C-alpha cells in the first residue's frame, strides 16, 4: 500500500517562484516573486488579507502600487512579504492550509546559513507545518540529469551561476554567479523592439515581451553571420499578434537578446559571458578534477530553453578549453522547472521521517536542527 | 522527509561474497558471479539486491568469453539501477582483480528514477570499502565492450581488461 | 599436496607497501603507508566505515585529513594504526582471508629488536594467520643479484640505508643510514617548480609532482658539467601535460632533485650523499674485504632508478677509493622489486616448510621465536 | 647642495610597488604591480604612444581592460610587462628620468639567480642607471625593527613568505610561503559582502572593497568567542559610505576575511595558516637559534596593519610552541612601507658608495656583479 503523505513543493528559483505537489512531476502554481504596498494618497480599500498584493495582482493594478522585490541575487532577503508570497500559494493559489503536507524549499548556491534557520521558524511556527527540508538548486538539477561529477550552468530570470560538482557535493570555492539573468534580457528586449519602432515601455507590454520571450527568442551560432542572414532574408524574421489584434514582427531582436548572456557588454555590464565564467570556474578546480568538469557540463534554468544554446556552447568553451579535452555539453529536456522536478521527487521520499526536521524536534533542538540532516 | 533512499545491508554481504579470494574447493569456482545489480525497492525507500542477468564462473570457459558481454544487453532502458563487478587487468608491473561500483542511467530512463537512485549513490559507495574505481554510463555505447571499462579504471590499464586489449 | 595454500609475501616497506603471493611475478598490492584523521567533521553517520582513512583512501580526502605515517624509517613508530595497514592490505587491497594463507613478511635493517616480537604477535593475535616468515630486506635483493657478499646501498620510500653484507652476513659494525629518500625528495621538486612561477601545493598536485618526479627525473652526471651544458643546451629542459591539458616545462630540476641525494645540504642537512655514505660504510669493513664490497657495490628501492646514477655513484666513489681498487656498481632492471623477487620464490620452496613459524612455536618457545627461526 | 644625496628607492615587494627619494621617510607613490592591456588602441592615449595601461590608469577603465600581474608569486614571471611597471614609476609617478639618478631595488625570498642578473641587466640596458642595488625586504624589514636575527612574516597582496633570519642571512632550508595574501582577502571580502545583498561584483567595486579592507577589517582574538560576541550583541558592527553618497553597514563580516590567514580553508585551501607555517618554519631551523627566533617573530607588509593580528599571532604561537619557550610577535612602528623606508636609510648612508654596483661594475663581468656586491 502506498502512503497519504503528499508533500507540498517550492522553488524560489530566482525571479519566478514554482509551486505544487509532490508526486506531479510539473508546478501547479508559477508567478514572478514580487510584493506592491498602497500609496497614502490613492489608497484603496476592501483588498485581501494583507496589506500588499503579490505576483501577477501587483503588475495587474499599477500606479498607485509601490512594488518591492523581497528576493534578488537569487537570495531572500525580506521575510515580511516572503511569508505572505507562501501564504497565497498554498490558501489562494494551491488551495490548502499546509498543516498536514511536509513542505520542501530550494536553497540558492552560496545562501547563508541563517535563511535555512528561518525557514524552519516560519514552516513550524507561521504555517504550522509537520516537516521540513531544504536542498540547493544546482545538486537537484544534476540528480534528475542522471550525473555525479560535473558542472551546472543554470540560467534564471534573477541570476546565472556555475556550479562544479564533486560525487554530489557541490565546491563552493569554485562557484561563480553572473549577474547577467532573465530580468536584464527583458529590460533589454524591450529596447531593442523600441530601436524597430515597436515602442513596449509599461507593466502590460513588458509581459508581453516575456511571452514573446518565452516563445520566438534562440541563441545563435557565429552571430555576425544570423545577422547578416536577418538583414538579406526574412527566413529570420517571425510575427506576433498583440492582445487586440494589432500585428509586430521580430528577426535580429529574437537572438540579439539571448547572445546577452554570451557578451553581458552589449546591455553594459563589466561581467565576463556564460563560457568564460564555465572556464574561470572550472579553472578555479583542483588539476585532477578539472577533467571532468570539461567533459560534464550541464545547462539548467529556464532562460537555457532556447535553442542553439549547447550547440553554441560546444564552440565557445573550445576556444578557451585545451583542445585534447573533449567537451560534452549535457543539455536536458527539462530545464524551467529543473530543480523543483528534483526537489518534488526528493520530497516523496520518507525514508527517515520519524527523526527527521519535524515540527515536534523544534521544542528540543530549535532552528539549528537543519544543518544536522544537511549531507 | 529525507535525503534520499537508504542502503539495505544484504547488499554489503553480497558484496562479501564476492569481495575476497578464497579457498580453492567452491568459493572462487561459484561466488565471484560479476554484473550483479542493486535496485530500488517495493516501497521505493531502500536500495536492496536484484538477481542480475550474468553468468557465474565455469560458463565462461564455454559458450560466453565474459560475463560482462552477458550484462551489458540484459539491463533495462526505461530504469537507472547500479551494478557491481570485478574487472581483471594487466599492465606489465602487474596483474590486478579489482571490484568496481557502476552507476547505470540511460537518459531513456525517467528524471525520478535518475534523481532516486543519484541520492543514495554516495551512501552506498562509502559503505564498500575496496571498491578501488567507480563510473557512471549514459549512452546505450559507453556501456558495451569490456576494453570500454578500462580508461575508466584509469588509462595505465590500457594492455588488458578481462583478457581483451584497449 | 597440489590443493594447499599459495603464502603471501607482504614487505612492509619504509612509507610504500608492497605485497602479493608467493609464485606470482609481482606484487598485488602496491600502496603508499600513509594514514590521516579528519581535522572537521561531517554530518552523515553510517557512511564513515572506520576512524582513519588508510593508504590511497587517504590520498583520496582533499583538506579533510591531516596526515601521517606509522613507518617513517622502516622501523615504526605507530603500531596501532600498522596494525590497520595490514587488516586494509589483506580485507581490502589485497582481497585475502589471513586467517586461510600464511604470510612472509621483511624489518628495516637495524630494526630496535622488539620490533620483530609485536611483528609476530600481530599477525598471530589480531590476523590469527597460521604461518609466518621475516626477512632482513638488504638481504634479499643481493640474493637476488647472485651475491652473498656485497654492499647494498637501498634508497627506498624514506630513508636511505647503506648495508654491508659478507657471506650473507650482515656487518653490525660498518651500516648506517642518511635520513632521506624519493618520498622526501618529491616535495623537495614542488619549491624548485615554484622557482619557476608554477603552483604545485595540495596534495592532489604532490602525486602529480611525484608522478613527474618518477618518469623525468635524472642523476647528472656531473652537476656543474650538466649545469654548463643546461646553460649551453635549451634541449636539456622538457614538456609535461596536466590531466585537463594545461602544459608545463620541467626542467633541470630533473637533476637539482636527484642531486640533493648526492648532496643533502641543499635541504640543510649536515650528512653527506649517497656515495659518501657508501664510502664510509665499506671503509667502516675489516681491513682486506673492501676489495669484495668495492666490487659488489648494489643499488636498491626505489630511488635508484633514475638514469645516470651508477655512472655517477662510480665517477666520485674513484675518487675517494685507494686508487689500485677497481669499483663495480651493480645497476639491475628491476630495483624496487628485487627486495620481492626472490621472496617470492623462497615462500614457495617445497623444503622451506621447517624455517616457515607455524601457529604452535609461538607457544613454547614464546613471543620470541622469531629470534630463533628468521633472520 | 651637500644635504641632499640624489639616489632612487623602488620596491618591488610582495607585489605591492612602493616608491621614492633616498631620504623620504614614506614613499612617494605605492600602487599593485599589474599592467592593463587594452582591447582597442587609443582607449587612455592618442595613435603613436604606450601600448598597455599600468596600475592606477588600469582599474580606473572597468570592463574595457584584461589585466597581466607580472610580479604574481613575488618573483618575476614575466619580463615585457614588468619593464613597463617600472618605466611607467619614474616617467609618469615618480616624475624623474633614471639614466641620472641611483636606484636601489628589493628582491623577494626565494629569487633564481636569472631573475636577479636579468633585473640588474634591465637597470643598465633598459634604463641605463648611473649605479644600483637589489637588497631582501623582508631583511630591511628585520634591520627596521631593529634587529640582527628574527623571523619575518611578509605579508602583501601577492604571497606572504616566513622568512627566518641569522644576523643578516635568511635561512634557505627553512624558508616557507603560503600563496594566500591580500589580493584573495580583497576577492573573499566580495563574496561575504554579496551574502550581505550589497553589490561588489565589478572592478570599480573591487577597489572600494581594498579601502573596507583598510577601514573596516580586523582579526578576531578568538573567531568564534567573537562570533559569538556579535551574534549576542549590536555593537561590533562598523559603515562604510559609498562614493555615489549611499552608505551600508557589515556586521559578523568584519572578521570572516582575514581569519582566512589562520584558517586558509575558508577559500578552499588545505594549507596551514601564518601561525601555522611561521611555527613550522622556526621547528626546521636547527638546535638552539630557534630561541631567538620564537621571541623575534617581525610582522611585516600591508596585511600587518589590521587590529587583533599581533595579539592573535600572541595567542596562536605560544599554543603551537610549548610555553617554556618566550614566545614574542614584534614588528616595525611603521610596518607597511618598512621594506622601502629601510632602503630610502641604506640609499642615503654615503658610506653606502663603495656598495652601490656603478654600470662600469657591468663592463668587467655583465649581470654576475650582483653576486659579489649585493650581499
Amino acid at each position: 500500500d502506498e502512503d497519504e503523505t503528499t508533500a507540498l513543493v517550492c522553488d524560489n528559483g530566482s525571479g519566478l517562484v514554482k509551486a505544487g505537489f509532490a508526486g506531479d512531476d510539473a508546478p501547479r502554481a508559477v508567478f514572478p516573486s514580487i510584493v506592491g504596498r498602497p500609496r497614502h494618497q490613492g489608497v484603496m480599500v476592501g483588498m485581501g488579507q494583507k496589506d500588499s498584493y503579490v505576483g501577477d495582482e501587483a503588475q495587474s493594478k499599477r500606479g498607485i502600487l509601490t512594488l518591492k522585490y523581497p528576493i534578488e541575487h537569487g537570495i531572500i532577503t525580506n521575510w515580511d512579504d516572503m511569508e505572505k508570497i507562501w501564504h497565497h500559494t498554498f490558501y489562494n493559489e494551491l488551495r490548502v492550509a499546509p498543516e498536514e503536507h511536509p513542505t520542501l524549499l530550494t536553497e540558492a548556491p552560496l545562501n547563508p546559513k541563517a535563511n535555512r534557520e528561518k525557514m524552519t521558524q516560519i514552516m513550524f511556527e507561521t504555517f504550522n507545518v509537520p516537516a521540513m527540508y531544504v536542498a540547493i538548486q544546482a545538486v537537484l538539477s544534476l540528480y534528475a540529469s542522471g550525473r555525479t561529477t560535473g558542472i551546472v550552468l543554470d540560467s534564471g530570470d534573477g541570476v546565472t551561476h556555475n556550479v562544479p560538482i564533486y560525487e554530489g557535493y557541490a565546491l563552493p570555492h569554485a562557484i561563480m554567479r553572473l549577474d547577467l539573468a532573465g530580468r536584464d534580457l527583458t529590460d533589454y528586449l524591450m529596447k531593442i523592439l523600441t530601436e524597430r519602432g515597436y515602442s513596449f515601455v509599461t507593466t502590460a507590454e513588458r509581459e508581453i515581451v516575456r511571452d514573446i520571450k518565452e516563445k520566438l527568442c534562440y541563441v545563435a551560432l557565429d552571430f555576425e553571420n544570423e545577422m547578416a542572414t536577418a538583414a538579406s532574408s526574412s527566413s529570420l524574421e517571425k510575427s506576433y499578434e498583440l492582445p487586440d489584434g494589432q500585428v509586430i514582427t521580430i528577426g535580429n531582436e529574437r537572438f540579439r537578446c539571448p547572445e546577452t548572456l554570451f557578451q553581458p557588454s552589449f546591455i553594459g555590464m563589466e561581467s565576463a559571458g556564460i563560457h568564460e565564467t564555465t572556464y574561470n570556474s572550472i579553472m578555479k578546480c583542483d588539476i585532477d578534477i578539472r577533467k571532468d568538469l570539461y567533459a560534464n557540463n550541464v545547462m539548467s534554468g529556464g532562460t537555457t530553453m532556447y535553442p542553439g544554446i549547447a550547440d553554441r556552447m560546444q564552440k565557445e568553451i573550445t576556444a578557451l578549453a585545451p583542445s585534447t579535452m573533449k567537451i560534452k555539453i549535457i543539455a536536458p529536456p527539462e530545464r524551467k522547472y529543473s530543480v523543483w522536478i528534483g526537489g518534488s521527487i526528493l520530497a516523496s521520499l520518507s525514508t527517515f521521517q520519524q527523526m527527521w526536521i519535524t515540527k515536534q524536534e523544534y521544542d528540543e533542538a530549535g532552528p539549528s536542527i537543519v544543518h544536522r540532516k544537511c549531507f | 522527509m529525507a535525503s534520499g533512499v537508504t542502503v539495505n545491508d544484504e547488499v554489503i554481504k553480497v558484496f562479501n561474497d564476492m569481495k575476497v579470494r578464497k579457498s580453492s574447493t567452491q568459493e572462487e569456482i561459484k561466488k565471484r558471479k560479476k554484473a550483479v545489480l542493486f535496485c530500488l525497492s517495493d516501497d521505493k525507500r531502500q536500495i536492496i539486491v536484484e538477481e542480475a542477468k550474468q553468468i557465474l564462473v565455469g560458463d565462461i570457459g564455454d559458450t560466453v568469453e565474459d560475463p560482462y558481454t552477458s550484462f551489458v544487453k540484459l539491463l533495462p532502458l526505461n530504469d537507472c539501477r547500479y551494478a557491481l563487478y570485478d574487472a581483471t587487468y594487466e599492465t606489465k608491473e602487474s596483474k590486478k582483480e579489482d571490484l568496481v561500483f557502476i552507476f547505470w542511467a540511460p537518459e531513456s530512463a525517467p528524471l525520478k528514477s535518475k534523481m532516486i537512485y543519484a541520492s543514495s549513490k554516495d551512501a552506498i559507495k562509502k559503505k564498500f570499502t575496496g571498491i578501488k574505481h567507480e563510473w557512471q554510463v549514459n549512452g546505450l555505447d559507453d556501456i558495451k565492450d569490456r576494453s570500454t571499462l578500462g580508461e575508466k579504471l584509469g588509462g595505465n590499464v590500457v594492455v588488458s581488461l578481462e583478457g581483451k586489449p584497449l
